This record gives C-alpha cells, structure tokens and sequence, in this order.
RNA sequence: GCUGUGAAUCCGCCGGGACCACCCGGUAAGCCUAAAUACUCCUCGAUGACCGAUAGCGGAUUAGUACCGUGAGGGAAUGGU
RNA sequence: GCGGAGUGAUCUACCCAUGGCCAGGGUGAAGCGCGGGUAAGACCGCGUGGAGGCCCGAACCCACUUAGGUUGAAGACUGAG
RNA sequence: GCCAGGCCAGUCCGCCCAGGGUGAGUCGGGACCUAAGGCGAGGCCGACAGGCGUAGUCGAUGGACAACGGGUUGAUAUUCCCGUACCCGUGUGUGGGCGAGCGAAGGGGUGACGCAGGAAGGUAGCCGUACCAGUCAGUGGUAACACUGGGGCAAGCCGGUAGGGAGAGCGAUAGGCAAAUCCGUCGCUCACUAAUCCUGAGAGGUGACGCAUAGCCGGUUGAGGCGAAUUCGGUGAUCCUCUGCUGCCAAGAAAAGCCUCUAGCGAGCACACACACGGCCCGUACCCCAAACCGACACAGGUGGUCAGGUAGAGCAUACCAAGGCGUACGAGAUAACUAUGGUUAAGGAACUCGGCAAAAUGCCCCCGUAACUUCGGGAGAAGGGGGACCGGAAUAUCGUGAACACCCUUGCGGUGGGAGCGGGAUCCGGUCGCAGAAACCAGUGAGGAGCGACUGUUUACUAAAAACACAGGUCCGUGCGAAGUCGCAAGACGAUGUAUACGGACUGACGCCUGCCCGGUGCUGGAAGGUUAAGAGG
RNA sequence: AAAUUCCUUGUCGGGUAAGUUCCGACCUGCACGAAUGGCGUAACGACUUCUCAACUGUCUCAACCAUAGACUCGGCGAAAUUGCACUACGAGUAAAGAUGCUCGUUACGCGCGGCAGGACGAAAAGACCCCGGGACCUUCACUACAACUUGGUAUUGAUGUGCAUCUAACCUCGAACCCUGAAUCGGGUUUAGGGACAGUGCCUGGCGGGUAGUUUAACUGGGGCGGU
RNA sequence: CUCGAUGUCGGCUCGUCGCAUCCUGGGGCUGGAGCAGGUCCCAAGGGUUGGGCUGUUCGCCCAUUAAAGCGGCACGCGAGC
RNA sequence: CAGCUUGUUGGUGGGGUGACGGCCUACCAAGGCGACGACGGGUAGCCGGCCUGAGAGGGUGUCCGGCCACACUGGGACUGA
RNA sequence: ACUGCAGGGGAGACUGGAAUUCCUGGUGUAGCGGUGGAAUGCGCAGAUAUCAGGAGGAACACCGGUGGCGAAGGCGGGUCUCUGGGCAGUAACUGACGCUGAGGAGCGAAAGCGUGGGGAGCGAACAGGAUUAGAUACCCUGGUAGUCCACGCCGUAAACG
RNA sequence: UCGAAGGUGGGAUCGGCGAUUGGGACGAAGUCGUAACAAGGUAGCCGUACCGGAAGGUGCGGCUGGAUC
C-alpha cells in the first residue's frame, strides 16, 4: 500500500455504484436524484 | 491406512496423511458432479455467520444417494473407490445393472467389483440398504434416516456407525455414536456396516497451511481480545478472562438443545 | 388500540368525572356534506422610514456554475468609460 | 460529543468468482528399481526420483536497522544494507 | 502564436489559437455463453417502509468464435491499399445424385479445467559460416575473401514425420421424466505376440514469377529507378508437441458451442462447381514506470499485463553495450566554515557507546574437512583449510555433445558403420607474468552461553514486528440435524449440499516428562421432597 | 535472586586487570508453580541479553580528497513569524530569571559570512496535573430493554379412566402429483407422520452488562489515600 | 511567574564563575629527630588521567598520577548532538 | 578398544640396495589383516638365569654371560670392509 | 515316510449361560450398607429387598485332579477355520546328516509406556471415615490410572525344581 | 620434492581442581518411629508401579525361603 493512494478511477465502477440507475433503484436514491434536482445540480 | 510423512522440515515434523490405499481411479465420475463454490462462512446477507471459514482448495460436489430408495431390487457393482473432498468418509460409485450411475458413502469391506443389494429382501451385508424393519437388532449400520423417504443423515462421517438396538412396535431404538439413544420409525432405511475410512481421525496435520488449505480460517481466543470484541477481552498482563467463560455473544456454557423440543419424544437417553 | 370474555333493540342502550337511586340529555357500533380556516412552486398588479455588489438570495457576474469530495454532499469570486 | 436519515469497501480488513506471476542456483523426502542379508523378512548400500508453509538469491511483496529528509522530491519517502 | 503557463529564458512546448486527423465480416467488446454476485414475474415473509427469493435476466476477470505478410499519410492502419486467406449468410445458373433430407424440445457425450516436476523431440532467438556487396582510414603494420554491412519473409493451403490416441463388431435393456438406432449397464464371437483408422509438433512443398533487404546510379540529396548472396553448422528457450506424461493431495467453474440420439418437421432435397452479392453496432488519434493515469504540481512515490538482443555471468543479478531512447526544463563560477554522499588513512583495534549503532570484515567455483547436541531430518555453507590467471603440450578419435562427403541392405523425413568441421568440460605436466589470477561489478562474518516464543507465518497504513497474534497438537463444553452457533422482526440464509472421526464455542499452544490438593464462594449440569411466589381462577 | 526478588550491586563460584550486566548455584520464593499450563527441549528468530575471534575512523585523534549544497554572479522568487523599535552589558529592582525600569559600564553608522546563549525564540488555546463536560470500557452501581425462559388464556377439539387414546384444528425442510413450458421457490391436491402438543397473540413471574441511558458528593495548603 | 507549552535524567560538545584548595606555591603550631605526616592560615595562576560495572548521577573496582577537588551557572548547555 | 589398511594387497617396466623385497617410483587391478583379537589404550628392555614352591606354577630379570636399544632432546648424511 | 494316538499347545471369527453393576418400569416402606465396634456413605425426592425387561464389560462355576499340553513365559465356556509340537507302532527311506553353543536372534508373567477403543467388577494414586500418641497403613466408604481389546514398545520376576 | 622443529585449527583421549550437590563407609551413651525375625501383631519375600518424614504402605502378577482344610 506504499504510495496507492485512495481514488483509483473506474468508469465502470463509478457508475455501478453511484450512477443514475442505482439511485432509482431505492427510494433514498430517488429522494437523492430529487434533492439535487430540487437544489439545481447540473449534475445528478 | 495413515502414512507419516518423515521431518524433513518443521511443517511436516508429526504430520501425517492418508496412504489413500482404498481409492482406485483418482477422477470423479463427470455426470455425477456439479459445481461448488466457498462461502467463507457468509450467509445471504453477506455477513460472517460461522467464523474461520474460507480459503480452501476448490471443491466440486459428488451426488451421493442418500435416499436409496428408488433402487429396491436391482442390483449395483460396486465400480470404483474414490476421493470425496466434501466429507471425511470416502465414496463408492455403483453402477447399477439398469444402468444408472450412483455414488453412496463407502462403508468398510465395499472392495471394488462386489455387489450391494437394496430393499426389503437384500442380504445384510456392509452396503446393502434396507429399512430397519429388515435389519435385525444388535448390527451395525450407517447412514440411516430420520424420517422415512427423508434421506441419510445419521452415521455418515468416516467410522461412525449405529448399532440397532431393538424393535418393539414401529420405532427402532438404536445407539447413535455419540452415545445417544434415540428411536426412529422402523420404515426409515438405513445401509448395512461401519462408515469406511475410520481412521482418517488419526491424521496429524502438520502446519497451519494445511487446515487453510482445508477452508479453515484462524481462529483468535477471546482472552487476547479487547473488551469491545469479547466478554473475555481485557486485562493488563494475560487473563483467564474476568469471568465464567462465555461465547464471543456473551452466553453461557451450557445445555443449548431447546428443552421443549418435539423430539424429545424420540430422545431415549441423552449422550454422556 | 390490542387480548380475553361477551350483550340487549326502546318496559333497549349510552352520557351527565368512582358508584348507586332518581332526574336530565342523547340515540354508538354505516356513509356523505358547502362556507367561514391553512398554504404559495407559479401568474398578474402594486408596495416598502427593506438591501444596494463583503449588502440583498448561495447566485446582479459561467451560479447551484467554477471548484472540492468516491459519494451523499459542500460550494465561491467576479457589477459601473 | 448526542439523535434522525442517508452516503461510502475505487483506501483498507476479510471473503467470493475468474485470471496472471514467481530469474537463477542448492538440498535431496516418499515412492520406485538393483544388489547384499537371511528361509522369508527386517534392515542396509547404491541408483533413480524430485518432496518440502525446504535453503541461498533477483523480479515481486514487505518494512528490521541506519543515515538523509523533517516550510520534504514525498501529508510516511529516499539511500544503504 | 509567444504579456499567462513551463520552477530561469524561450524563437520552443503536452501552453494559446485555427484547421485537420481515429476507416475492421476476422483485432478488443456487443449482437454468443455463463461464474461470483446483482436485479428479480409471480411468490414467501414483514404494521408500513421493506427483506429474501423462484422462474427468469444480467453480470468477464473465464468458455466459444473467421487474417496474415508487405506498403502507404503530416497525423490511421491485422481497419486504407497490394498480395494471399479464412468465416457466416443470401441469390442466380450448370451438372449429376438421393427422395430423402432437416432435426437443436429435451436426452446423452464432449466442452470440462488443480498443483509440482521434468524428460524427449523440436522451433524461435542468438553466435558463427559458405556466399554477396562495399572501405581503403596520408599513425608503425595491414590489398584481401583484413575490415564494415548483408547472409530475410507470414497466415493460409497440400502432403503427413516423430510421438501419441483406439480393440472391433453382434445381441439384450428394468436407467437417462416421453422416445431413442444415442448414452449407461449386461452378455457373446474374432484378433491380440499383429494390422487398420484418427490426431499429429517439427521438417518439406506452396503461398513467393510476390514482398523485403545490404548496397548501387543519377538526384531543390524530396522522391525515384535498379538491386547481390541468402549455404552449412553450433547453441538454444520464458515457446511448441503438452488440455500430454509422471508424481502428489489440499482432489481442482459453469454455460453456450460442437457431436449424437430420438421427439418432432418433411415433398422435395442434399451435394458440387461457377457467378453475383450481404456482413451490423461500439472502440481505434495521442499519453502508459507516465510531463497526458492515481498522488493539488511537468511531484525521486504508486500503476496490472506483453516483448525484452550481445559479451562476461548460474542468472530477468551485475558491468559494459545493441535496437531504441535520453542528457528531463535554472545556469555560470568558486579549493571558506559547516552539512550531506562517497573515498583513503600511520600505530593501536571496541579503548567508542546504553549497545560494535555505523562502518569494516566474510563473500565466488571446485576439492578436502567439519563439534556439542539432536526430534536422526538436522546442526552444516558448522568450524577450519587448499587450488583458481595466461601460454604450450598431452590432444590426428584425450574425453564426452551434436553427426556431412562417399560404401553396403526389407526402397524410406529408412537403417548399419564413418568421422569432417562446430562447440563443451575436466585433469595432469611444463613454462610465463604481476603486489595481487574469485581478478572490476557482484558476492555468507564466524563461534559460544542464557531468556522468550517450538517452527514458516501475522500485527499497531503514519514512532511498537515483539516475548504479542496465529499455528499444528491438547482438553473441556455445546450440538441427534431446516443441529448447536450466527445474521435477520420474520421468511430465509450460513453452518453444510456437512451428520458426532461432524460442526460451533472456550482455554492451552510443536515435541518430551508431566499436569498435584480444594466443590467451601460464583458459575454450569442434574434432581424435585419441602418453603417461597406472578398472572389466572376464586370470591 | 527468575521477563517474577522489594531489601539488592543478596551470597558463593566462573568469566574480566577491573563485571550493578552475563553464566552456574544457594533458597532467606517481599510476591514461582502445573493447559491464564510447570519444567525441559533439537531446529528456527531483522526478538532480548552476555562473551570470544576477525574486522575496522566507533574510538585514541583526527587528517586529506571528490561530489551535492553552503559562498559569488545572472534569472525567477516563496515561508513560518510579526504590538512596537536608532532592540548593549553588569549589579540591582520588578508578577520574585529585564534590550525597554535604576545606578553604573561599554558601544562610530551600515552591510556580508558564520555560531546558536537569550529574546522564558517558532510551532500546536499542555497530551502531564487539577476543575467542568464528554466518550467508550467494566461490573455482585441504578433503572430499563432485547434475547432466553415460566405459567394462565386464545388459537383448541372428541372419547374414556391429571393420565391415556383418537383426529379434525394446527404443524412437517417426509414423499408423490399439478400449476410447470424451463422451477431444490411458492401454492394447491393426495399421502406419511406429529398433534390438541408445539408455535403464535394477550397477560404474567424469572433471568438478563447482551444492549441502553445514566449516576458514582464536597471539603482538602494540588489531587488521591486518610479524615470530616 | 509560566498550563493560548519555561522539553524532563544521564552522557557528549563547549564553556564560564566561586573557593569551602585535590595538586603545584607560601607559611604558623605539632604528641615536627629525619623521611613522611596531622592541623590551621594564605593562596583560584595553571593542572586536575584512562578504563570495568551500571541509563545512570552517585558509587565501587582496575591501572596510574603531582593530583585524580567541591560547588554554581534553568541540578549551565536538546532552535548544539 | 570392532573395523583397520591406499604404497595399503599384488603385478608389470624401471629405479635403488651388498642383497630379496612397495625399499622407492610410473601404470594397471582392487586387494591384505581381524573375534585364533586387527586397529587402539596401558605397562615393559628380553633372555640363560635369580627368588619361591613337592612339582606345576607364582614373582622377578640384580652380579655374570648372551641379544637388542640408546648416548642432552629431535632429524641426516660422510669416510671407511 | 506310513498307520495310529492323546492333549486347557497357538491364532482368528462367531457364539452361550450364570453372576455383578447400571437403566426403564411393577410392588413396597424406612431403612440399607459396613465393622472387632463404628462412622463416612447410600435412602426416605422412594433406597435395601423383590419381579420383569434391557445395556454393557469382564471371567469362564460343575467338568477340574495329585491331571494334560507348551522350550520357557504360559494355556480350559462352546462351535467353526487355520496351525505347531509330542508319543507309539512298521521297518519303507537317508546314512552320522549328531550334541552343545561364545557372540547373535527370537520368544518371554505381571507391572509399566505409546496410539486408538472399551470400561461391569476390582482397584495403585487420591479423598473421607475409623483406629491410634501419631496412622502418610492395616479395616470401612467411595474411587483415577490400570486391569480388557488392537497394534507397537518394554525385556524384567522367588521368570524356582 | 621430501623433511624435523615451529605456527594455525578442529577434534580425540587421560588426568587435576571446582561453588554447589549426591550417595557410601565407619563412628557415640543423640532425635522420630518399629519395618523384619514368633501368625513379629497386616505372613514374608521377588519383579514392577504409585505414594509416603523414615523405616515403609498399597495395587498387579509370582514364590514358599509361610500358613489353613
Ligand atoms: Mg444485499
Ligand atoms: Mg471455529
Ligand atoms: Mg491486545
Ligand atoms: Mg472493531
Ligand atoms: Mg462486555
Ligand atoms: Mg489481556
Ligand atoms: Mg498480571
Ligand atoms: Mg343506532
Ligand atoms: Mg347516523
Ligand atoms: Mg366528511
Ligand atoms: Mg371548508
Ligand atoms: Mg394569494
Ligand atoms: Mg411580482
Ligand atoms: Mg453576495
Ligand atoms: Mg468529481
Ligand atoms: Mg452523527
Ligand atoms: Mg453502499
Ligand atoms: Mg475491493
Ligand atoms: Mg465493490
Ligand atoms: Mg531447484
Ligand atoms: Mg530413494
Ligand atoms: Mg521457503
Ligand atoms: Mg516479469
Ligand atoms: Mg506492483
Ligand atoms: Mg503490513
Ligand atoms: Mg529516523
Ligand atoms: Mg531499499
Ligand atoms: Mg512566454
Ligand atoms: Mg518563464
Ligand atoms: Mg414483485
Ligand atoms: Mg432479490
Ligand atoms: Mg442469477
Ligand atoms: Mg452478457
Ligand atoms: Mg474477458
Ligand atoms: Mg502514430
Ligand atoms: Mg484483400
Ligand atoms: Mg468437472
Ligand atoms: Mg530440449
Ligand atoms: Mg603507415
Ligand atoms: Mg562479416
Ligand atoms: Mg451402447
Ligand atoms: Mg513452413
Ligand atoms: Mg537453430
Ligand atoms: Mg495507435
Ligand atoms: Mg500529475
Ligand atoms: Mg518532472
Ligand atoms: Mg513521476
Ligand atoms: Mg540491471
Ligand atoms: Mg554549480
Ligand atoms: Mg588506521
Ligand atoms: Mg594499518
Ligand atoms: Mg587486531
Ligand atoms: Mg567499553
Ligand atoms: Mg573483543
Ligand atoms: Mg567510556
Ligand atoms: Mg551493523
Ligand atoms: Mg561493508
Ligand atoms: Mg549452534
Ligand atoms: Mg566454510
Ligand atoms: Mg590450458
Ligand atoms: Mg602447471
Ligand atoms: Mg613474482
Ligand atoms: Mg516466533
Ligand atoms: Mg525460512
Ligand atoms: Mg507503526
Ligand atoms: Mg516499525
Ligand atoms: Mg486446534
Ligand atoms: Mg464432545
Ligand atoms: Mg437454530
Ligand atoms: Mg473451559
Ligand atoms: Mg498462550
Ligand atoms: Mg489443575
Ligand atoms: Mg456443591
Ligand atoms: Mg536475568
Ligand atoms: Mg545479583
Ligand atoms: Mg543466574
Ligand atoms: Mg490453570
Ligand atoms: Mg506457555
Ligand atoms: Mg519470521
Ligand atoms: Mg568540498
Ligand atoms: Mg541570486
Ligand atoms: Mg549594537
Ligand atoms: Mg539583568
Ligand atoms: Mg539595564
Ligand atoms: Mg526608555
Ligand atoms: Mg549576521
Ligand atoms: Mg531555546
Ligand atoms: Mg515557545
Ligand atoms: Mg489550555
Ligand atoms: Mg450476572
Ligand atoms: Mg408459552
Ligand atoms: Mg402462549
Ligand atoms: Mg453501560
Ligand atoms: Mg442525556
Ligand atoms: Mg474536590
Ligand atoms: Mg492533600
Ligand atoms: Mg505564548
Ligand atoms: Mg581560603
Ligand atoms: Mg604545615
Ligand atoms: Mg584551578
Ligand atoms: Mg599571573
Ligand atoms: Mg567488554
Ligand atoms: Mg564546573
Ligand atoms: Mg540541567
Ligand atoms: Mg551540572
Ligand atoms: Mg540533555
Ligand atoms: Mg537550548
Ligand atoms: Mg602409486
Ligand atoms: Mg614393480
Ligand atoms: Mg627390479
Ligand atoms: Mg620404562
Ligand atoms: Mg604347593
Ligand atoms: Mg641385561
Ligand atoms: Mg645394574
Ligand atoms: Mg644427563
Ligand atoms: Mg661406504
Ligand atoms: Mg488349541
Ligand atoms: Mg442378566
Ligand atoms: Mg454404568
Ligand atoms: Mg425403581
Ligand atoms: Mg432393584
Ligand atoms: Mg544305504
Ligand atoms: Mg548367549
Ligand atoms: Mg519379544
Ligand atoms: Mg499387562
Ligand atoms: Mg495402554
Ligand atoms: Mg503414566
Ligand atoms: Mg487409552
Ligand atoms: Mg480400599
Ligand atoms: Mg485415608
Ligand atoms: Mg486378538
Ligand atoms: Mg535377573
Ligand atoms: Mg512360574
Ligand atoms: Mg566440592
Ligand atoms: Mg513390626
Ligand atoms: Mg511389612
Ligand atoms: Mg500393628
Ligand atoms: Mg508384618
Ligand atoms: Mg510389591
Ligand atoms: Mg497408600
Ligand atoms: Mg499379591
């Protein structure tokens, strides 16, 4: 673990676990994607 | 039967194995055999539920017939001996003379190319299946169910056998080999000797990397845990643990059958 | 409200702050019912002993942007010939 | 610090499935052959064999010592072992 | 382009601006398959929220699946082009053949699998070499085969070598959910000491009358055009035969695909050749031990996999080099102290210091030799010694490796001898040189006595690596089986597709000799005579 | 005389010129002791400890050399810190350790390279200690709760004499069949058992650091202990 | 005084100061014959060792020495180790 | 004291000796000794004799005489029959 | 060699009954047990006793002897299987092949040791009771190893005639 | 080249001393028991095992170098 540091990107993996379609898959995600909705990020 | 290896090094200084002198073809039977996946004592929730499990040579699971049920008259061969990683008993693949393929766990004296006969009418010989209503008292058997069509489930690890101790009505009381005396009903089927293999509780596992290579994982006393960890944890120097041993949950040792359980009714004698 | 027990149909049943008698009141265990009440994402029309670019919305300006965080989230600055 | 609701195992801990990797030397287990020994064996000597959480040692994985770094080249590293 | 950025400057740039650039039936993915796991129709469970899960459907890190060599651009190329292939599908003709043929529900087989270790046959690569082509370096020598360069080419297809693989039929059939001619099981005849069939590394042919190449003529020194020889050896893989063989125990995915069976479909078919066509979607630029990725930086860190030549070397160590890169982004000076990193040091040699911390020393190969103790394995590389370079001779067959011209025999990638050249290793004798022959780089200090822990291992990422943890072994307790235990409100799950020689918990911690006394206290186990007591009943 | 021994460097022996460490013993064990194992133990250890040989800049006791810095020049160009400032020293004095006050003394103004005594230098609103708060941990602190367990009652019935039997509630992860085309799910049907038991609801006793919230005084020549 | 920090023992390095002097220097008295001493007075210029044990200070010991002094300076000295 | 022996056992050709001879040497084979005591450890000069004893034996090896070995300790040649 | 003969000679497997102990139930009540005398102890929660059933282990009464067999140690419930020796007779055979035996090898009661089973009764240790001046004993009450089995080790006995 | 002596090294082997510790023998009118000899007060011995201040005790097998009928 000398000198790997903590965010090793993967598209595949970010999506998998924060992506759009895991949000909609639990009523926390959905009040997520409508809280930033609501707030106006670009981003959901 | 157990083959020690010499100390060559210090991993295998008193350890031993099996000669695997019983075994012939060291390949299982390809239709009789589906996949197996390790658990690492995980249950569906994901989470450890039996601790030090995990690790562990790859295993593929044999069909064992435990129920012997649908093959009351037609004979089988024993065809080979072999190697079951998935029990301490080793395994017999019968053909049948129908054709079928069958494994059943290898009980002593089932040398290769002898004949096991099943139901009512086979011969009391080590192999032959057949309800206990046919067994006459005072044999040893194995492999014997607890409900009738439900399936072996006593006496299959390697040397461990029942002996049947007495028929009176429609229950057969029979020694179980922790000492126990239970009865079953008598139209539950059991096969005829000892459990093969019985001396496999002899080996010494030399080295800690051969129980890891049997799929168990290190286990930690409780004495040399925090308190947060275990009712034993704490304590400056080494303890004894502060109080009466308990599990790593906090319960008492003690009797854990449940004491109003419905076969208690079946339950002669508890073991000793 | 749950558990057990468990009625009676007006010469019944319920309430009147334990309870009883008298007296008074009312008809549970079916449903529906406007108005007066609450609220403002939003649309018009006004207003202010409100602010006036470090204030006033986080946001007069790429503003939920840039940027930060794996993520939930956090989150600016920048007006004037 | 306490609570509610969520976010996190792309780090790390363990596990699961499926792949990959481990220069080069050394030692010489079982077993298997031949011979001796006796009636037969034990047993022994030679070969063969190539075992082992075996040895030395790169890659690789570590991090024992030490010096340096210590507003670092680096929020844990470098040099030499 | 140069006012920001780049640790300076900058005309340069991974910076700024504009334009351009990424071409696939075969490559990597999807349209194929499934693993772990995810989701999950219905469903079960749960006040609600929701949990779990069947069918199913996803999910590569795995399985299946058809392309090679060369050329070309400023920027792409197994994608474009050339040459030559292969795979799937479609249509149209011709020829003759069968009126079989297709069977993909399902069955069965295969797919289909570990680790370790070679050996043999090979090949790539490498080193020479026949041969080919260029050069004459004004220094002492050196005009030729001295020196330098070349001494090449795939997929595919054909033939089929070594080595491997197999008994062949006939009959019955209670099993494979129905069926089966398939598979499984059983039975019988022939031969076996044999032939036959399949697979088949390498080698050979073809691909190749092509491509490429050393080099040569003229040449804004662009682009052209031409273009030799390519033989025989040695060595030799981390590659192939090999999904093999052997050994071992810890006993080593699935599914599709393919084959086969029948269920079923079926009046039309199969097959050949020729021609003409259709082959989809996504990625493809560029960076990759990085200046373009993770570290806020053009950051001495980290980043999985492939290739990886020569000489010396055991080696992917190391030293110097090849191909190929690079001098990497502040410089120029200057003998201050001092700091750092290295180096050397008279005499002494641990007197230093908490402590030999650091350094020094040892270090390689071969041959001798090796103690207490031991669990008989070890200890052990114990310790302690000796030899080591070059040249010559032994030496034409010294020896061992590989095996050519020309002679003999069942006609072959065949066999017997035969030994050329090419490499390898060892010894002995003689000589020669230096201070020194392990030559540089590289490369064990050893011995003795205690304590603790048996041991290999693990641990406080970031001040603790230990005597701590684990461990094999031991014992006790629990657990009779949707066990006990555990996760869940439950269902359900793990335990375990396990069944007391098993599983869980506890303590101890290889092995040897052992493990004494106490059941008063507190637990645990069992018992129920009596006392006490809750709700309920009673009243 | 120990990873345990306070006294203690116990005593004796060995090792050294000299040994609070080391080894062997003694036993007077403050306070060893048998699976929180006892005593040994070959092998093993980047463990701890003691000795010897070899070796050496560790040292006697340092010297010299090269390189990277330091230094100079040119370019770019930070930082922590900072109430001030033309910021001496002595002996004093003072919140008891003075650049800044007293009395003396010393000192031309300004740079550069060095050193590290002071500026109670810098850095982090001291980790120690105490006081207040918190957190987590423990338990025969308190009070609860989960879990486990007891009985009553409902689910829950029949027949005989609480007991026994029965079966029809209910239960079965026993079996077969069907939904089902693919199903180790589920449900239904039949069967084989169990059976008014079990499980569950309500009520109820027990047990309950498994979990949770908390409490656990103050005075005190610091706090604790003691005392009050 | 200092808790919005005054780094704690020993060692090393560098010192500096006092004298209550260990040596060297000068003296008085002596139960000073001499050699040596004892004691007191004056005297701080210089000197005042290397090792073994212990973290040690201290102390004991070894071998020396003219002697192996005692103290202070934040028990001097960690922006010096 | 159970394994001792590598010029050790033998042969050939040589050398060497006064002389045979592993006495020595080059090469070749792998033999020789030993439980009847090899190898080793301890002790000792040996003998005709002397002492004793009935003898066998036991003790002993002094005078004499014979033999051997040595000449401070250890190693080597020379002359000369 | 042949014919006969006697035998607890050995090994393996299976198997029989008495008795002891324990368990389940029936009866049944206040003792049982034990000693020189007691007590510890067992029982009143139903002991001892008695009946029935069952589990298990060990040893095999009567035969049984003064006997038989075996080299010795040792060997007996029964059956079966395998197997050793001995004795007599014939004189068929060989024709001294014999005796002993240093060393050596094997066998070798019991105890003990290792591993794994088993464990009724007995019973080192241990504990309590008693006795006693004490009682680490003899006696009593319990009782672990062991005694049994398999396989190794041990190699010793008043292994004695 | 061989070579005595010498040097280096690791072993072998024979002795001495050694804190401490173990038994043996002989001594004295010491202390604790009474184990054996009689049935020695529990017959004694053998081997073995365990236990105990000490003789000894006990278990298992054996013997008579003891008894009983
Ligand atoms: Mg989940
Ligand atoms: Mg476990
Ligand atoms: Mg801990
Ligand atoms: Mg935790
Ligand atoms: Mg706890
Ligand atoms: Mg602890
Ligand atoms: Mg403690
Ligand atoms: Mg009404
Ligand atoms: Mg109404
Ligand atoms: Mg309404
Ligand atoms: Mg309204
Ligand atoms: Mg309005
Ligand atoms: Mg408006
Ligand atoms: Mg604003
Ligand atoms: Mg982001
Ligand atoms: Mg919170
Ligand atoms: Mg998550
Ligand atoms: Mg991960
Ligand atoms: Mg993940
Ligand atoms: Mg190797
Ligand atoms: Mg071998
Ligand atoms: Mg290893
Ligand atoms: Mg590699
Ligand atoms: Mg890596
Ligand atoms: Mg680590
Ligand atoms: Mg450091
Ligand atoms: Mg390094
Ligand atoms: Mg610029
Ligand atoms: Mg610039
Ligand atoms: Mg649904
Ligand atoms: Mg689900
Ligand atoms: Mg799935
Ligand atoms: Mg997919
Ligand atoms: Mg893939
Ligand atoms: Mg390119
Ligand atoms: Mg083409
Ligand atoms: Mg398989
Ligand atoms: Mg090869
Ligand atoms: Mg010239
Ligand atoms: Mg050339
Ligand atoms: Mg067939
Ligand atoms: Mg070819
Ligand atoms: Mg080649
Ligand atoms: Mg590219
Ligand atoms: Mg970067
Ligand atoms: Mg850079
Ligand atoms: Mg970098
Ligand atoms: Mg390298
Ligand atoms: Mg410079
Ligand atoms: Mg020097
Ligand atoms: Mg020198
Ligand atoms: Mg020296
Ligand atoms: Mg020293
Ligand atoms: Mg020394
Ligand atoms: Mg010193
Ligand atoms: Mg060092
Ligand atoms: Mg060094
Ligand atoms: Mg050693
Ligand atoms: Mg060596
Ligand atoms: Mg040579
Ligand atoms: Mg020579
Ligand atoms: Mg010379
Ligand atoms: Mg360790
Ligand atoms: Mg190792
Ligand atoms: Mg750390
Ligand atoms: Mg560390
Ligand atoms: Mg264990
Ligand atoms: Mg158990
Ligand atoms: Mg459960
Ligand atoms: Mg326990
Ligand atoms: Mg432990
Ligand atoms: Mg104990
Ligand atoms: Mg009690
Ligand atoms: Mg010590
Ligand atoms: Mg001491
Ligand atoms: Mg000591
Ligand atoms: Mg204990
Ligand atoms: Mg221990
Ligand atoms: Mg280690
Ligand atoms: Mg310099
Ligand atoms: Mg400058
Ligand atoms: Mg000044
Ligand atoms: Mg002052
Ligand atoms: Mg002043
Ligand atoms: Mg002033
Ligand atoms: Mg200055
Ligand atoms: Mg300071
Ligand atoms: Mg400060
Ligand atoms: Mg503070
Ligand atoms: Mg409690
Ligand atoms: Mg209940
Ligand atoms: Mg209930
Ligand atoms: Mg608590
Ligand atoms: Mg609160
Ligand atoms: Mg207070
Ligand atoms: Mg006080
Ligand atoms: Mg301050
Ligand atoms: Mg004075
Ligand atoms: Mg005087
Ligand atoms: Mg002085
Ligand atoms: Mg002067
Ligand atoms: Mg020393
Ligand atoms: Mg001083
Ligand atoms: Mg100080
Ligand atoms: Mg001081
Ligand atoms: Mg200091
Ligand atoms: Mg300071
Ligand atoms: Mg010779
Ligand atoms: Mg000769
Ligand atoms: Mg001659
Ligand atoms: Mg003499
Ligand atoms: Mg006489
Ligand atoms: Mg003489
Ligand atoms: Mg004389
Ligand atoms: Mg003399
Ligand atoms: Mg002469
Ligand atoms: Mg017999
Ligand atoms: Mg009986
Ligand atoms: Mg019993
Ligand atoms: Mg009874
Ligand atoms: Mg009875
Ligand atoms: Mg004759
Ligand atoms: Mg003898
Ligand atoms: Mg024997
Ligand atoms: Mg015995
Ligand atoms: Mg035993
Ligand atoms: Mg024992
Ligand atoms: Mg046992
Ligand atoms: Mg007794
Ligand atoms: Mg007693
Ligand atoms: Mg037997
Ligand atoms: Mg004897
Ligand atoms: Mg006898
Ligand atoms: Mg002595
Ligand atoms: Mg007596
Ligand atoms: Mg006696
Ligand atoms: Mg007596
Ligand atoms: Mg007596
Ligand atoms: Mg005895
Ligand atoms: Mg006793
Ligand atoms: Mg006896």
């Amino acid at each position: 673990t000398k000198g790997k540091r903590t965010f090793q990107p993967n598209n595949r993996r970010r999506a998998r676990v924060h992506g759009f379609r895991l949000r909609m898959r639990t009523r926390a995600g959905r009040s997520i994607v409508s809280s930033r909705r609501r707030k106006g990020r670009r981003t959901l | 039967a157990i083959r020690k290896y010499k100390p060559t090094t210090p991993g295998r200084r008193g350890a031993s194995v099996s000669d695997f002198a019983e075994i012939t073809r060291s390949t299982p039977e390809k239709s009789l055999v589906r996949p197996l996946h390790g658990r690492g004592g995980r249950n569906a929730h994901g989470r450890i539920t039996t601790r030090h499990k995990g690790g562990g040579h790859k295993r593929a699971y044999r069909m064992i017939d435990f129920r012997r049920n649908d093959k009351d008259g037609v004979n089988a061969k024993v065809a080979h001996i072999e190697y079951d990683p998935n029990r301490t008993a080793r395994i017999a693949l019968l053909h049948y003379l129908d054709g079928e393929k069958r494994y059943i766990i290898a009980p002593n004296g089932l040398s290769q190319g002898d004949v096991v006969e099943s139901g009512a009418n086979a011969d009391i010989k080590p192999g032959n299946n057949l309800p206990l209503r046919n067994i006459p008292a005072g044999t040893l058997i194995h492999a014997v169910e607890l409900r009738p069509g439900g399936g072996a489930k006593l006496a299959r690890s390697a040397g461990s056998s029942i002996q049947l101790l007495g028929k009176e009505a429609s229950y057969a009381s029979l020694r179980m080999p922790s000492g126990e005396i239970r009865r079953v009903d008598v139209r539950c089927r059991a096969t005829v000797g000892e459990v093969g293999n019985a001396e496999q509780a002899n080996i010494n596992w030399g080295k800690a990397g051969r129980m890891r290579w049997k799929g168990k994982r290190p286990s930690v006393r409780g004495v040399v845990m925090n308190p947060v960890d275990h009712p034993h944890g704490g304590g400056e120097g080494k303890t004894s643990g502060g109080r009466h041993p308990v599990s790593p949950w906090g319960k008492p040792e003690g009797r854990t059958r449940n004491a109003n359980k419905s076969s208690n009714k079946f339950i002669v004698r508890r073991r000793r």
